[PDB]
RNA sequence: UCGAAGGUGGGAUCGGCGAUUGGGACGAAGUCGUAACAAGGUAGCCGUACCGGAAGGUGCGGCUGGAUC
RNA sequence: AGUAACUGACGCUGAGGAGCGAAAGCGUGGGGAGCGAACAGGAUUAGAUACCCUGGUAGUCCACGCCGUAAACGGUGGGUA
RNA sequence: GUGAGGGAUGACGGCCUUCGGGUUGUAAACCUCUUUCAGCACAGACGAAGCGCAAGUGACGGUAUGUGCAGAAGAAGGACCGGCCAACUACGUGCCAGCAGCCGCGGUAAUACGUAGGGUCCGAGCGUUGUCCGGAAUUACUGGGCGUAAAGAGCUCGUAGGUGGUUUGUCGCGUUGUUCGUGAAAACUCACAGCUUAACUGUGGGCGUGCGGGCGAUACGGGCAGACUAGAGUACUGCAG
RNA sequence: AUCAGCUUGUUGGUGGGGUGAUGGCCUACCAAGGCGACGACGGGUAGCCGGCCUGAGAGGGUGACCGGCCACACUGGGAC
């Protein structure tokens, strides 16, 4: 089971002695709602060809979200593509607050809530550019207690300790329920 | 002021049953019109509009009422999604309803209206009437003698009672104990969609 | 000219850091070791030692790298600079990288964490963000 | 711009260009209107509108567009006057409002009738 | 003694109008023209002085955001 | 650049202000081969008040003052690590 | 508040049709129900441990509020439907008559003009108009740039100001270190409680983001009270232009 | 600053009067300066504040009602 959408179609054309040569140009995000997310561009003369090119590419190229339960893990400035798309986790419930773009690719990635801004450049392949490095940008407690070489306790807040450990017990409820 | 016009409408367009006994909607799906068979453009705002549409027009509520349920919501510290869905099942009405004392919100709504129903001794007349944790939901003498409700309360095979919701005798006394949660609430719709279409 | 040592040594290092240098020799100062101990303490910075140059005393940063090459420092910027002195209340310590970063402030104690700085209730002007 | 620049200084807020002065921030004014003739649009639009010519309490003399397919304003009338830009004619920055005063709804109107001020059929 | 109002006389600011004149923008379409964009048929541009209905031309100095060899 | 003897916080940038500054232009008094705005002719064009040809007055030179602008370009202020 | 439960492979009539038919439609006529609030009557307040040594005192109001009577009986409209922006077809004139917030729409067959239906939004309010903020990171402290899009002044010397190369010493005037001490009332935020719930207000908290003095600290961020030199300058010898 | 100097009881001292209270609040006598590029004097606008709207915040806009002050009562003055 995924997540497909379509963000922008665009009629690009091409010129000759003879005269006009249409195209077409698709952007699609692909998500298994859980965290991993995929990017497609294509193109083709036809909309049908082109959402296959962009289901194929976005196929191809994955990455993964370390999210933190429900939300995303600290406030990360994702400064790429030529917008800037500042992204940072809320309270549950609040929901996945974005523009177009940003808004299709997260909730292809599966995020429930998320503050988002974009502060220039709102065209939507930019923006979609931005949001991936601003999700490649995020790093995951455990390994930068890691990198850091000191122990959890001693790296990580009391409070994302308890929602760390409150996720883990809802989700081994669930996979036990799964299992039943 | 409550739409007067025809209820099936609402499902036959927006294309998901309201009443859920719904014969029109099954036997055409598509919306009416000369045209409902047409293909429409996908539009994150048209699909937050449709969440909002659905639940205003299926709960019967007021726009401004369920915009007013939205900051409430919203200003209790707990999660929105929720506290909105308690704000707004714990109209009088939607609680006699699910409650099996009322055939449709519709039907609710207008008994309630009347004032056919006793609130802790105290007489009630307001359909979108408040109720708290641990209250008492009577049924008076009037409304027993009353043809429709003996058949409500005799026919009351719907939808299983919830966990918060309880009958305790041929009275039809009305309990509420708790604050559920929306797993075993199980309602339909998704209440992102709204609070998303509000936080614009 | 030469006008803030704490900028220097943090853009030194950082810059370092981006070139995937080892060894990094700078002027010594009482500010510059002890937010190199700080930074021994916490764990970003691998460990530091001072020496003798041909003046007077320098000290040298080695840096901190793994079996798979990444950096053991995201990124570094000072927010409190000559001219615009940015300080805090006992309230309102700032939030780095949502509490997995560390801020560096100057209480009456000393140079101290964030977190227990907050502990203790204390606060002063913070000197950088390191994440 | 540097801090002991901004000390120094200090920024200047943008200033907004204000549209329709002539009612000086007043959303209507009552008028009388002194000619009625006709006017060319721009190069896209070819057609032949009509406007009026109308004295304002503010004493500023300024274009007024009669929307609807016919009118019976003539020579000093009283008119009521709101405030809304065209784009084909150059030099047109308000709107004639319909029903008031010595104007009267356009007849045969049945649907966006309020706008056009159209009594309602029995 | 002070003292408001009033009147003497000349300076500043805000203005309103004023023959006529100078300039600008929008119309659309017409005459006069070939200016610039390709070595645009004299390489372009900038500062400056002169000249000519007009775009411009020339002198001096500066740049290549100039193509060949 | 080397020796590093000595001073021992004198460093930096710098609003307003002040000084320098391509060519052309102006005053006074000299100079003036070549070059060359302006202006005459000759030539082309339907048309040339231009491009071309023959001439040549300011200027181009000198001294004292002036104006203080250039695509004054690396179209990028300086200083430090 | 202007209603309903059930009611047909879905009765008129309108609009399209490919002339098969589809539309308004569970809408409607229908069989039953309670009839809120207005309508007609009865009772009828508290607001007053109040004032008087008197025998009474309520404008509101004979209202609010209860108790009965009759009847679905008295109750819905406004904008939009080319893309932005949830909502399309037909009919009538074609660079005319006209629309319009940006792009922009009619030069005989318009989903953009006018009329019809049909649907969408909202609703006792519906739109237009004007002012103010947001998106506008479009005045960028957080949070912009200066090669060509807007910008490095022509370049130096340099006054006032702004900022300083190490470590050798007090007072604590930049400052945080804790406490008592103000923050009127009202408003905002949290919980409680009352008017049948509704506005409304009834009580007690809490809130009241600034500033006053007494007591306790010295790491950075300044003056002040003494020494050294990694910036800078000088000094000795040469150097090319 | 497309407003660069302003001021002559003006500035300061002493002695008198003055007022509930100190004081160029008023007078006399002595000296020449004070305020000024960390924006004076000039020009236009406007009651200030707890608050309201918007915005996550910073900030921007604003002063409806209520409430804390301010100033006025057809215009200009004066006093019991
Ligand atoms: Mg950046
Ligand atoms: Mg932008
Ligand atoms: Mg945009
Ligand atoms: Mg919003
Ligand atoms: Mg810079
Ligand atoms: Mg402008
Ligand atoms: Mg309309
Ligand atoms: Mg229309
Ligand atoms: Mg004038
Ligand atoms: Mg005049
Ligand atoms: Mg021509
Ligand atoms: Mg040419
Ligand atoms: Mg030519
Ligand atoms: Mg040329
Ligand atoms: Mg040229
Ligand atoms: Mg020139
Ligand atoms: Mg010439
Ligand atoms: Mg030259
Ligand atoms: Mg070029
Ligand atoms: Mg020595
Ligand atoms: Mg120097
Ligand atoms: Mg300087
Ligand atoms: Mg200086
Ligand atoms: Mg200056
Ligand atoms: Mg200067
Ligand atoms: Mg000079
Ligand atoms: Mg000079
Ligand atoms: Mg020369
Ligand atoms: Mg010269
Ligand atoms: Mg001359
Ligand atoms: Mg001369
Ligand atoms: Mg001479
Ligand atoms: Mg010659
Ligand atoms: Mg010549
Ligand atoms: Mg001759
Ligand atoms: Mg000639
Ligand atoms: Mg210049
Ligand atoms: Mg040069
Ligand atoms: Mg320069
Ligand atoms: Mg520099
Ligand atoms: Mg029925
Ligand atoms: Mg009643
Ligand atoms: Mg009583
Ligand atoms: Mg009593
Ligand atoms: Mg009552
Ligand atoms: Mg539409
Ligand atoms: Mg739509
Ligand atoms: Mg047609
Ligand atoms: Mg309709
Ligand atoms: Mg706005
Ligand atoms: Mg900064
Ligand atoms: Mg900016
Ligand atoms: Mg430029
Ligand atoms: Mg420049
Ligand atoms: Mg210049
Ligand atoms: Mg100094
Ligand atoms: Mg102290
Ligand atoms: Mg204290
Ligand atoms: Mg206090
Ligand atoms: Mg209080
Ligand atoms: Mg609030
Ligand atoms: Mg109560
Ligand atoms: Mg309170
Ligand atoms: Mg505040
Ligand atoms: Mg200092
Ligand atoms: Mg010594
Ligand atoms: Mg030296
Ligand atoms: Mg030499
Ligand atoms: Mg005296
Ligand atoms: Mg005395
Ligand atoms: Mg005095
Ligand atoms: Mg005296
Ligand atoms: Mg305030
Ligand atoms: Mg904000
Ligand atoms: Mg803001
Ligand atoms: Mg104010
Ligand atoms: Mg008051
Ligand atoms: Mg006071
Ligand atoms: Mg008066
Ligand atoms: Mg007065």
């Amino acid at each position: 089971n995924y997540i497909e959408r379509v963000v922008s179609i665009n009629r690009v054309s091409k010129v000759v002695k003879g005269g006009r040569r249409f195209s077409f140009t698709a952007l699609v995000i692909v998500g298994d709602g859980k965290g991993m997310v995929g990017v497609g561009y294509g193109k083709a003369k036809e909309v049908p060809a082109a959402i296959a090119k962009g289901v194929e590419e976005a196929r191809k190229n994955f990455f993964r979200v370390p999210l933190i339960g429900s939300t995303i893990t600290h406030p990360v400035q994702g400064e790429a593509a030529a917008g800037v798309v500042m992204l940072r986790p809320a309270s549950p419930g609040t929901g996945v607050i974005a523009g177009g773009a940003a808004r299709a690719v997260l909730e292809c990635a599966g995020v429930h809530d998320i503050l988002a801004k974009s502060l220039g450049s709102d065209n939507a392949i930019n923006v979609v550019h931005a949001t991936v490095a601003a999700l490649k940008l995020l790093q995951r407690p455990e390994e930068v207690a890691a990198r850091r070489g000191l122990p959890i306790e001693d790296v990580a807040p009391a409070g994302m300790l308890k929602a760390r450990r409150e996720s883990e017990a809802l989700a081994a409820a669930a996979a036990r329920e799964g299992s039943a | 002021a409550r739409y007067t016009g025809p209820a099936t409408r609402k499902s036959r367009r927006l294309g998901v049953d309201l009443v859920g006994g719904d014969q029109s909607f099954e036997k055409r799906p598509y919306p009416p019109g000369q045209h409902g068979r047409a293909r429409i453009k996908e539009s994150e705002y048209r699909q937050q509009l449709q969440e909002k549409q659905k639940a205003r027009f299926s709960y019967g509520v007021m726009e401004k009422q369920f915009r007013r349920y939205y900051e409430e919501a919203n200003r209790q510290p707990g999660k929105t999604g929720d506290n909105l869905l308690r704000i707004l099942e714990s109209r009088l009405d939607n609680v006699v309803y699910r409650a099996g004392l009322a055939r449709t919100r519709r039907m609710a709504r207008q008994l309630v209206s009347h004032g056919h129903f006793l609130v802790n001794g105290v007489k009630v007349d307001i359909p979108s009437y408040r109720v708290s944790q641990y209250d008492i939901i009577d049924v008076k003498e009037k409304s027993l003698n009353t043809l429709p409700f003996q058949i409500a309360r005799e026919t009351a095979g719907e939808r299983p009672i919830p966990s918060w919701l309880q009958v305790v005798g041929e009275r039809q006394r009305i309990l509420v104990h708790q604050l559920p949660e929306r797993a075993q609430i199980d309602v339909p719709l998704t209440e992102q969609l709204i609070v998303e279409l509000y936080s614009k | 000219t030469m006008t803030d040592p704490i900028a220097d040594f943090l853009t030194r290092l950082r810059n370092a850091n981006s070139a995937y240098h080892d060894e990094v020799t700078l002027p010594h100062s009482k500010l510059k070791a002890n937010i190199a101990e700080i930074l021994k303490r916490e764990g970003y910075i691998s460990d530091y030692r001072t020496e003798d140059a041909r003046v007077g005393k320098s000290l040298v940063v080695q840096l901190k790298y793994g079996p798979s090459r990444e950096r053991s420092i995201a990124g570094l910027r000072r927010v409190s600079k000559p001219g615009l002195r940015v300080y805090a209340k006992s309230t309102n310590l700032p939030r780095v990288l949502g509490g997995l970063g560390v801020a560096i402030i100057s209480t009456s104690s000393g140079l101290l964490t964030d977190r227990q700085a907050a502990r203790q209730g204390v606060g002063g002007e913070v000197l950088a963000y390191v994440w | 711009p540097t801090i002991q620049q901004l000390v120094r200084k200090g920024r200047r807020d943008k200033i907004a260009k204000v549209k329709t002065a002539a009612l000086k921030g007043s959303p209507q004014r009552r008028g009388v209107c002194t000619r009625v003739y006709t006017t060319t649009p721009k190069k896209p639009n070819s057609a032949l509108r009509k406007v009026a010519r109308v004295k304002l309490t503010s004493q500023v003399e300024v274009t007024a567009y009669i929307p609807g397919e016919g009118h019976n304003l003539q020579e000093h009338s009283m008119v009521l006057v709101r405030g809304g830009r065209v784009k084909d004619l150059p030099g047109v920055r308000y709107k004639i409002i319909r029903g008031s005063l010595d104007t009267q709804g356009v007849k045969n109107r049945k649907q966006a009738r309020s706008r056009y001020g159209a009594k309602k059929e029995k």
